[PDB]
């Protein structure tokens, strides 16, 4: 029961889940990486992204994903939910997006 | 809170308590170190001069020196609260944010399309009344109850068509366990691993109930997933806004 858009705990990349294969695609870095890490975070029940960054497959590796997903950064403002305006793409410079959201809903204590 | 337990420090680290002239009258919710979601209910006209609330974090015993007291800078309330049951929500914009930390955090938001599931059972908390003719409690009391389904709730023998699309109830048939006066505004949060690791979501926000823990008279609560875009829109729109507003 996964939620389909997740983001790792170890460098914070974003996952999206392409049901047409069973595997988690990376997202590729664009002009709009602000909004697409805002509307990523608000997605998952997060309050906001509290920063996003730039990976590079070469340098940060794939992690276990299969290919990127790229978002129609026009479309982009009209939406609600991430995954309607997003499309396979080759994403040719190897760059995706990590975002930082506000933590929340855990216990810190031993 | 009737029919719960007393709980401890960092348990529920969301939990803040809202007071007005030095009594608590409110639970409510952290989003961020800034903002607190809670029920619109807790402002009637006789409680709406801001410098008069406070908001009290960090401690689950109310006479605790060591719990943080601010001040609020704005309260957003949803202008559909009629009564101002439906829509009977609000954000409260605290003067300035509270530190996170072991005993401070925020909760979580239902994720989108994340539904309710009937039958589940979460927690909710809060210092109100252990009984109804009884007195708040000194220590946060936490208690479990179930999801009930809106056919079951909405039967001539429960609440008879008062339960609206945007509301749900929790409770035992049986009565015994539930919210009660001076819980509302606080937290009705479920745990989930949907995101691969478990984290508390706030799924209803305590507003009323017939009496407390009768029998087929479950506490209702606001359905948080039904305004998620509500919240998002209000904290943009109103980041430096002060005083009370209708989103
Ligand atoms: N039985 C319940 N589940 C319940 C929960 C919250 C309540 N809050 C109140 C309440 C009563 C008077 C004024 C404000 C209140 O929130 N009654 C309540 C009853």
């Amino acid at each position: 029961p996964l939620y389909p858009v997740q983001v790792s705990s170890a460098d914070a990349r974003l996952m999206v889940f392409d049901k047409t294969e069973g595997t988690w695609r990376l997202l590729c870095s664009s002009r709009s990486n602000a909004r697409v890490a805002g509307l990523s975070c608000e997605e998952m029940g997060f309050l906001r992204a509290l920063t996003h960054s730039e990976l590079d497959v070469r340098t940060a590796g794939a992690a276990g994903t299969s290919g990127f997903f790229c978002v129609d950064e026009g479309r982009l403002p009209h939406t609600q939910r991430l995954l309607e305006v997003i499309s396979v793409c080759d994403c040719p410079r190897g760059r995706f997006l990590a975002a930082i959201c506000q933590d929340c809903g855990r216990r810190k204590l031993p | 809170i009737v029919g719960g337990r007393d709980t401890s420090l960092g348990r529920w680290p969301w939990q803040v308590s809202l007071r007005y002239d030095g009594a608590h009258l409110c639970g409510g919710s952290l989003l961020s170190g800034d903002w607190v979601l809670t029920a619109a209910h807790c402002f009637p006209e006789r409680n709406r001069v801001l410098s008069r609330w406070r908001v009290f974090a960090g401690a689950v015993a109310q006479a605790s020196p060591h719990g943080l007291q601010l001040g609020v800078q704005a309260v957003v309330y949803h202008g559909g609260y009629l009564p101002f049951n439906s829509n009977d929500i609000a954000l409260v914009h605290l003067s300035s944010p509270l530190p996170l930390t072991e005993y401070i955090q925020p909760v979580c938001l239902p994720a989108a399309g994340q539904a309710l599931v009937d039958g589940k059972i979460c927690t909710v908390t809060g210092w109100g009344n252990t009984q109804y003719y009884g007195q708040q409690a000194g220590v946060l009391q936490e208690a479990r109850v179930p999801i009930i389904s809106n056919d079951v709730c909405n039967g001539a023998d429960f609440y008879g068509n008062q339960i609206k699309p945007k509301m749900f109830c929790a409770g035992y048939p049986e009565g015994g366990i539930d919210a009660c006066q001076g819980d509302s505004g606080g937290p009705f949060v479920c745990e989930d691993s949907i995101s691969r690791t478990p984290r508390w979501r706030l799924c209803g926000i305590v507003s009323w109930g017939t009496g407390c823990a009768l029998a087929q008279k479950p506490g209702v609560y606001t359905k948080v997933s039904d305004f998620r875009e509500w919240i998002f829109q209000a904290i943009k729109t109103h980041s430096e806004a002060s005083g009370m507003v209708t989103q």
